[PDB]
């Protein structure tokens, strides 16, 4: 997504990103949510098993 | 309590937390048995 790489499972989410905000963070300073630049829908990331 | 969670202890990079061998109910049963035994029998049990 938009240059940043990663691996995992994508799921639909219902978070409250501000209009200028692109992605999310976590207590472990790791990516936890993204906003795809085609439909502007919040997306949640789950690690592999 | 870990009842409905889909085993989500692992955190994104080779880090896992293992559950204890003895669940809390077993520990509670042990304490109850000790306390009932010491109430009824004394030290002879
Ligand atoms: C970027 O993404 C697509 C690229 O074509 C477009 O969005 C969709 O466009 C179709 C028409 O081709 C519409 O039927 C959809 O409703 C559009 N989707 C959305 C979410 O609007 C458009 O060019 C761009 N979309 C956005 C949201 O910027
Ligand atoms: C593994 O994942 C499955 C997903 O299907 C879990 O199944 C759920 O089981 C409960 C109780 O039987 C149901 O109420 C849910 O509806 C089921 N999930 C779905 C999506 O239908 C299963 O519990 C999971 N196992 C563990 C140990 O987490």
């Amino acid at each position: 997504f938009n240059g940043l790489t990663g691996t995992g499972v994508l799921t639909e989410s219902n978070k409250k990103f501000l209009p200028f905000q692109q992605f999310g963070r976590d207590i472990d300073d790791t990516t936890d949510a993204v906003r795809d630049p085609q439909t502007l829908e919040i997306l949640d990331i789950t690690p592999c098993s | 309590i870990a009842a409905r969670d889909l085993i989500c202890a692992q955190k994104f990079n080779g880090l896992t937390v293992l559950p204890p061998l003895l669940t809390d109910e077993m520990i509670a049963q042990y304490t109850s048995a000790l306390l009932a035994g010491t109430i009824t029998s004394g030290w002879t049990f």
